[PDB]
């Protein structure tokens, strides 16, 4: 009664086709479905199949090779909105008890046509000369990394979208209470392009 | 050459004492392999043929679980049906369900079925095509509509053409020694004097399998259907069956009568006359 | 509500020979409802340990059961079956005729 | 439009107590399912009912767990006594025979259960807002505000941007999950970040009010508190900044 | 094998 699925995370650029898949070792399974789960929210059924076959449902395609005990889900024209955790699930004809995979995290990177990578120092609203550093406008090809100093906090990239004006942008923030922390040091553990660092 | 797998379920309300009786049995052809009895301490689907004992714990927990689900549906049904027929809660009533599939000599799917009866009478049945239902009366029409809205035919149809056949194939492998065997009948005849002017000829057929057999009496080369007795094929209790047939003839005319038998077991159909 | 009377047959599993263990059978069939009372008799007395089959039914929905018990026939013992049903006004006794 | 209703959605509590999770299935449904999802193990079915009777409970832990449905429209999941190893997300689902044949289940919003060894580690967040850089302004004619909720524990938060007294979504990104300010430690406190980006012309307007709001889930009245600090109850902590063309 | 998980209610 075991189901195997790689956790990822797996990244693919907006518009590409991505394959997710699970494997199992109990011939008693004959119902196979895929759920989609967004962080801090519940699971939503996407595709369901019975025995072997290939099912199309718009952008999604579920497949099941009973010989190989191997199931797959294809997502065409990946959109950043498709980013989430995908779980497979299956059962036999004995119980409605579903068995799930550990899940594979998916992250479809967005298209940034006019990348303007820069690092800015943001002043605190009320509190005296408090600040934070904002890496931003870099393309999806760039991976942000944690800091080597444990007293330095850094967030992953986060896609911002201003639909009313057709414009999305990636951004990451870094901060510390240490007096050795400046925006010039921040992000040095990451591989950033050759972008802008204004002093004042 | 052709085989089958069938399940027979029986549920009887016992108005004056807790749960209703529920009995389930499984059969591959004329040989039984499983059973469940609501009034058995086990409360487990039990093996009834050596060739099925083989199956591991996953198989037994699955059937047990499934058959318990059967025992529940029926329990609910007795209430539902008591209402559709607007009957009192004082009397006992019986629901019976029977389903399974037949495969050919090639072992592929030939046909599937599912019959449901109430108080010993047809209630609703899955038609030949396995896509439609037949309602015996207006009460079942209610179940007929309900089931079509629940797309219940698809699930059975999937089961019959699929799973029951595939398990039927499996059982046919594990117990070949017994399931593909055929035993021709050990036939003989007896003569009992009556009236001192008339007499009874009984034709016997013993130790045979499957249970499908035929017996016919002929009089001077013509089928004697009246004045002839024939009892329902009976089980020996060891996997083989027994069946006989008698005719009442006037004395001195015993050579006019000839008993005939047909059975997969016998290479040639027999003919029996009284000799000594 | 329709009810069918049972059809009783008393017989032996194997050809009867005196002093060779066998099983005595009483096969009731074609009846409805399933509720039934069947007993095997030895010289009139009833036998305590008597096994019976799991209720089943034939194509016309009527039930059939088989009751049986180990026994070794002899020249000095007679056997019968006693069956009762709601369709019967009284219990019916059917002696085991070896020749039939 | 009245789906499965679980209750409560957030539960932060101290071990050694009876936690009660409730679920109301969709009126008409006669199958009810209880699932749990621990980040380190994925979805597990605990138990499921049919017409109110437990049909499959192999998923139930051998002891200290108890489910039940006294009626068609109410199921209970009781855990007594509470332990940390039980903290997770608990989902409920209801469904019908025609729907299950196609493996369709209606899921509830779930209940986040956090069980703590001690309540002295329970803290609310320090929300602060950072105004845009003039450098970003004249280099891209856009202004990004940043919000920062820090030092809270546990991680039951819900951050939201409020503009001119109304919530906004367009142009907002918040960290998917709060991060641990000290990942090595078990009781580590958490931090969360969010960004709101307006146009240069919009930030440069003294009338425009910007507020960052963080909903926190902590203690209730029934929980004691033998310390000088403030009672870290469920609350909203906010940061605000008035835009200025300046 | 039996039909399952369960049959439809009448």
């Amino acid at each position: 009664k075991e189901v195997e699925q790689d956790p990822g995370p797996l990244s693919v650029p907006e518009g590409a086709i991505v394959s997710l898949n699970c494997t199992y070792s109990n011939s008693a399974f004959q119902y196979f479905m895929w759920y989609r789960q967004y962080s801090r929210k519940g699971p939503e059924l996407l595709m369901y199949t019975y025995s072997s076959g290939n099912k199309e449902d718009g952008r999604f395609t579920a497949q099941v090779d009973k010989s190989s005990k191997y199931i797959s889900l294809f997502i065409r024209d990946s959109q950043p909105s498709d980013s989430a955790t995908y779980l497979c699930a299956m059962r036999g004809d004995s119980s409605y008890k579903l068995i799930f995979g550990s899940g594979t995290r998916l992250l479809v990177r967005p298209d940034i046509q006019n990348p303007d990578p820069a690092v800015y120092q943001l002043r605190d609203s009320k509190s005296s000369d408090k600040s934070v550093c904002l890496f931003t406008d870099f393309d999806s090809q760039t991976n942000v990394s944690q800091s080597k100093d444990s007293d330095v906090y850094i967030t992953d990239k986060c896609v911002l979208d201003m639909r009313s004006m057709d414009f999305k942008s990636n951004s990451a923030v870094a901060w510390s209470n240490k007096s050795d922390f400046a925006c010039a040091n921040a992000f040095n553990n990451s591989i950033i392009p050759e972008d802008t660092f204004f002093p004042s | 050459g052709s085989h089958s797998m069938r399940y027979f379920f029986t549920s009887v309300s016992r108005p004056g004492r807790g749960e209703p009786r529920f009995i389930a049995v499984g059969y591959v052809d004329d040989t039984q392999f499983v059973r469940f009895d609501s009034d058995a301490a086990s409360q487990r689907m039990e093996p009834r043929a050596p060739w099925i004992e083989q199956e591991g714990p996953e198989y037994w927990d699955g059937e047990t679980r499934k058959v318990k689900a059967h025992s529940q549906t029926h329990r609910v049904d007795l209430g539902t049906l008591r209402g559709y027929y607007n009957q009192s809660e004082a009397g006992s009533h019986t629901v019976q369900r029977m389903y399974g599939c037949d495969v050919g000599s090639d072992w592929r799917f030939l046909r599937g079925y599912h019959q449901y009866a109430y108080d010993g009478k047809d209630y609703i049945a899955l038609k030949e095509d396995l896509r439609s239902w037949t309602a015996a009366d207006m009460a079942a029409q209610t179940t007929k509509h309900k089931w079509e809205a629940a797309h219940v035919a698809e699930q059975l149809r999937a089961y019959l053409e699929g799973t029951c056949v595939e398990w039927l194939r499996r059982y046919l492998e594990n117990g070949k020694e017994t399931l593909q065997r055929t035993d021709a009948p050990k036939t003989h005849m007896t003569h009992h004097a009556v009236s001192d002017h008339e007499a009874t000829l009984r034709c016997w057929a013993l130790s045979f399998y499957p249970a499908e057999i035929t017996l016919t009496w002929q009089r001077d080369g013509e089928d004697q259907t009246q004045d002839t007795e024939l009892v329902e094929t009976r089980p020996a209790g060891d996997g083989t069956f027994q069946k006989w047939a008698a005719v009442v003839v006037p004395s001195g005319q015993e050579q006019r009568y000839t008993c005939h038998v047909q059975h997969e077991g016998l290479p040639k159909p027999l003919t029996l006359r009284w000799e000594p | 509500m329709i009810q069918r009377t049972p059809k009783i047959q008393v017989y032996s599993r194997h050809p009867a020979e005196n002093g060779k263990s066998n099983f005595l059978n009483c096969y009731v069939s074609g009846f409805h409802p399933s509720d039934i009372e069947v007993d095997l008799l030895k010289n009139g007395e009833r036998i305590e340990k008597v096994e019976h089959s799991d209720l089943s039914f034939s194509k016309d929905w009527s039930f059939y059961l088989l009751y049986y018990t180990e026994f070794t026939p002899t020249e000095k013992d007679e056997y019968a079956c006693r069956v009762n049903h709601v369709t019967l006004s009284q219990p019916k006794i059917v002696k085991w005729d070896r020749d039939m | 439009d009245a789906g499965v209703i679980q209750s409560p959605r957030h539960e932060v509590t101290e071990m050694g107590q009876q936690v009660t999770l409730r679920c109301k299935p969709i009126s008409g449904h006669d199958y009810l399912f209880w699932y749990r999802q621990t980040m380190m193990r994925g979805l597990e079915l605990l138990i499921y009912f049919n017409n109110n009777v437990p049909i499959d409970d192999s998923g139930m832990p051998e002891d200290r767990f108890s489910a039940k449905m006294p009626n068609a429209s109410f199921s209970t999941l009781k855990i007594q006594p509470s332990e940390p190893r039980d903290s997770a997300v608990y989902f409920c689902a209801s469904s019908l025979w025609e729907k299950l044949a196609k493996n369709i289940q209606y899921f509830g919003a779930g209940t986040r259960l956090s069980v703590l060894e001690d309540l002295k580690n329970v803290f609310p967040p320090e929300v602060a807002v950072f105004e845009p850089s003039e450098a970003e302004i004249s280099h891209t004619q856009k202004a990004t505000l940043v919000c920062l909720a820090t030092g809270f524990y546990p991680d039951h938060v819900e951050l939201s941007w409020w503009v001119n007294g109304k919530e906004v979504h367009s142009g907002v990104c918040t960290d998917p999950q709060p991060l641990k300010e000290q990942p090595a430690l078990n009781d580590s406190r958490y931090a969360l970040s969010s960004r709101l980006r307006v146009s240069a012309t919009f930030w440069q307007d003294p009338r425009n009010h910007f507020r960052c709001q963080v909903q926190f889930y902590g203690l209730s009245e029934n929980d004691e508190w033998t310390q000088d600090r403030a009672k870290p109850v469920t609350q909203i902590v906010s940061a605000e900044a008035w835009g200025r063309a300046d | 094998a039996l039909w399952g998980p369960d049959p439809a209610a009448a």
